[PDB]
């Protein structure tokens, strides 16, 4: 049917690594499942989709914004408008992105799932996409960016602490950005820290819960829990 | 920092 | 003012990795340079827009090519359907970037080149994009594209042997290129396999005799045709 037409062509679109036409396809999926739950293979590949869509533009405002600090710092004020411009540019792509899926999660997913497995996913993913815009929006914007942001996170966080194993790669992948939150959006190192040790620390006390299949997801997060403190332990001295 | 895959 | 302008926006669309706003920037660049030649940096930023333009298109393709092929060995035509209509928009994705370089390389570029230099390096662009048309056309279309292919090698060969050093990074680019045109398109492994051969050993000749600041790119190259060499036979 529709549903299956378009998530064959969105995974179609992923082998071809035309994300922006996969992220339509998942878009049509969504569209196509009103009343109905996305499954647990087409929420993956919608989140693919937004993930690599918002990635690549993320990794090239990075960029531009090195440069652009680096030819402000230099006398060249001709070279750094035009970067501005450009950086600009990307910041609408930027918020294009994360208005779609914001509208497209807060809409329909989010009220539709009442899984707690689904609730948990989709308020983490909110709360992921609004720290997407938290990352380069400034003044009010920003704010609010950030005040949704820890709002999803904490719901987010609710639902998982009672009702999800520590292991749980979702609940895992929770605390993990959520600490990321802490860490790079709200500059408290000290939270951050404390949210990345308590993940992994309750992790491997229940670390009898995981699940075979759940087990190389979970496995990365924590040892991503441990590279984050890594660095944290290591910047609370550098 | 790194975040969720 | 307006050239560099577009030179720098080219650089920043690079650092950023957005190849279609670069492949824009350099095509403005070059509009704008009537009858002057590019620079041997706009060029290559030119070469680089238009190589990962297409190397995108040309990498999708190759994907969506064997997943065509195991659905079709599978009997799912209703999955080889679907996949046929992606392949054919990737296809006029394809032809429409070609195109594009093509007409950029034919109306001004070509026509400009003022040094054996550019002359070989626009020819053997010229050529390499023809090649990539000649990848996924078919039947007189593609007969077309590698006779068309052939004979921009042939023109950048001709300039590139009568005025380029063996060891010259854009003559020995030419040789590899040439040499895979018979492999892939023409499926003459003997005759890429000579090419390669005869292109190597004439580099190697002047290898330790001459060389200085050229070096690292003609080794690189040299090291490709040794490794195609090495793998033909
Ligand atoms: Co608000």
């Amino acid at each position: 049917s529709g549903r299956e037409e378009f998530v064959y062509m969105a995974k179609l679109a992923e082998q071809a690594e035309r994300y922006e036409e996969m992220v339509e396809f998942m878009e049509k999926v969504s569209a196509a499942v009103d009343g109905d739950e996305l499954t647990v293979e087409e929420r993956n590949l919608l989140s693919v989709a937004y993930k690599n869509v918002i990635g690549a533009r993320r990794a090239s405002w990075r960029i531009i914004s090195s440069i652009e600090q680096k030819e402000e710092s230099r006398g060249n004020d001709d070279h750094v408008t035009a970067i501005r411009e450009y950086r600009s540019k990307i910041e609408t792509e930027l918020s294009g992105i994360c208005d779609g899926i914001l509208k497209l999660l807060d809409s329909r997913l989010i009220p539709a799932a009442a899984s707690g497995d689904s609730k948990v996913f989709y308020l983490k993913m909110k709360g992921d996409y609004h720290r997407y815009l938290a990352e380069f929006k400034t003044g009010q914007e920003r704010k609010d960016a950030a005040e949704h942001t820890l709002a999803a996170y904490k719901s987010a966080q609710d639902i998982a602490n009672a009702e999800l194993a520590p292991t749980h790669p979702i609940r895992l992948g929770l605390a993990l950005n959520f600490s990321v939150f802490y860490y790079e959006i709200l500059n408290s190192p000290d939270r951050a820290c404390n949210l990345a040790k308590q993940a992994f620390d309750e992790a491997i006390a229940e670390l009898d819960t995981l699940g075979e299949e759940s087990y190389k997801d979970s496995t990365l997060i924590m040892q991503l829990l441990r590279d984050n403190l890594t660095l944290w332990t290591s910047d609370m001295q550098d | 920092s790194n975040s969720a895959p």
